[PDB]
């Protein structure tokens, strides 16, 4: 699909079970989502973008699909203002910026 | 590393 | 062009008749670039993003070749992590997300 930026390019995804709004955010390296309850070991990570950096979790192989693609690798969990996928995950999916 | 997400200004 | 996520999509720039490298963020609503003198008169504003808020002075209607592209709009400058060309501008110069 097409998304226009006229908007925030949101999009329904799959993860953990559960089916939110995501973010798809070339701007940003890694894939964070609003707290969420997942199951597994996890570890320690800090990431920053503006304003300053915020403490998640990381979990690693999580199924992730976007839109109907599929995809899996690295998550982080903690206290952002919004779901968002990053790069790590994009690449996977085929996502390309055009203009 | 880096997420840089912005909203809208205030 | 078309633009894979591979790597951060930077690209060059041209503002206030200097060149500067700035990243391509879908997920930001509007373009922030570090600390830099522009022309013309400013107001005191704020911009939030995953660690919160920042103080930001708000440009308007400046002109800015992105990547060849021109677009002439909002930008806001102040202690961002990186030079960011957001959605405003994105618009602009027809971008969109592809997959």
């Amino acid at each position: 699909p097409q998304i226009t930026l006229w908007k925030r390019p949101l999009v329904t995804i799959r993860i953990g079970g559960q089916l939110k709004e995501a973010l798809l955010n070339t701007g940003a390296d890694d894939t964070v989502l609003e707290e969420m309850n997942l199951p597994g070991k996890w570890k320690p990570k800090m990431i920053g973008g503006i304003g300053g950096f915020i403490k998640v979790r990381q979990y690693d192989q999580i199924p992730v699909e976007i839109c109907g693609h599929k995809a899996i690798g690295t998550v982080l969990v903690g206290p952002t203002p919004a779901n968002i996928i990053g790069r790590n995950l994009l690449t996977q999916i085929g996502c390309t910026l055009n203009f | 590393r880096q997420v840089n997400f912005l909203g809208k200004i205030n």
